[PDB]
């Protein structure tokens, strides 16, 4: 729905130590593992990094 | 409500819609959820929109599926002042026999215990999902026929879809 | 041990938002459960309080 | 560069309890039988708090330790009886 609460402005995403940050450093929760925001990751056969947020895997 | 509509308007309740023909609204019958709502220190609200008070501390039954058993909560009280008359929630207690016959406590923070484990949320388990809301407010969800709501200082809630 | 990292003074206790705090409204945590620095709280029998980060139980 | 192989994740088994799986996320996360667990996690062994509440630190018995396996560097402690 259209809540009522505590927000922070869109150019800001919630982070988890109670500040918000831009989607620059917003890390990665792939597999639920919290990536860092630069983060170069690869089996021999997958390909993956987390770029904004968005955790990018390949083959 | 006081207040004049044109005909073959459709206002809607939260339930269902009514639209204006020939002076009267035509109606659908069709059910919708309840929600029985518990609040301040003893107030309660029942499914059928009933409110009372009964400032008991035990571990009372709050609700159950009572036909077949998917589900059963059970609240537990306490008095919450100096004043007899002051009978606030601390915890309540779910428990689904649907997966592991587990046991499911909320806690008086937003914390969560599960079979005696705290837990991080979300917790994505096959049905039932529990993560904050404003992340200072828990919310289960059994499968989609089911809520709750934070029982951290007592403002426990449900949503039970018509199929029970 | 005398561990490394990042404290913060003693007159400040962690708080779980990232923030320290003083410890008067340093919640309790008992059963586990996140008391706020004020909460009156009993059964007919027990009789429990959360005064500054301890609970104060009786009977 | 092919030669840049770090740690991902490490996989924890203790056929003591359940034999359960526990396994340390590249995060600060760790995740049992599939489930994701708030820190502290008493159960009767095992401990798993934070330690800087930037690391991991499991604690089986008093025989076994661990370390943060977030960003790889992984550590343990074995006592003598092992």
């Amino acid at each position: 729905a259209c809540l009522e609460g505590c927000f922070c402005p869109p150019g800001l995403y919630m982070d988890e130590r109670g500040d918000c940050v831009p989607k620059a450093q917003c890390p990665c929760y792939y597999d639920g593992e919290i990536f860092q925001p630069e983060d170069i990751f690869s089996d021999h056969h997958t390909m993956c990094y987390c770029e904004d947020g968005f955790m990018h895997c390949t083959m | 409500s006081g207040k004049r509509y044109p005909p073959g308007t459709s206002l809607s309740r939260d339930c269902n819609t009514c639209i204006c023909r020939n002076s009267q609204w035509i109606c659908s019958n069709e059910e919708c959820p309840g929600e029985c709502l518990v609040t301040g220190q003893s107030h309660f609200k029942s499914f059928d929109n009933r409110y009372f008070t009964f400032s008991g501390i035990c571990q009372y039954l709050l609700a159950r599926d009572c036909q077949d058993h998917s589900f059963s909560i059970v609240i537990e009280t306490v008095q919450c002042a100096d004043d007899r008359d002051a009978v606030c929630t601390r915890s309540v207690t779910v428990r689904l026999p649907g997966l592991h016959n587990s046991l499911v406590k909320l806690k008086h923070g937003a914390g969560v215990a599960m079979d005696g484990q705290d837990v991080q949320l979300p917790l994505l388990k096959g049905d039932l999902r529990i993560q904050h809301t404003v992340t200072a407010s828990v919310r289960l969800s059994y499968g989609e026929d089911l809520q709750m709501d934070w029982d951290g200082r007592g403002r426990l809630l449900v949503k039970l879809s018509p199929v029970y």
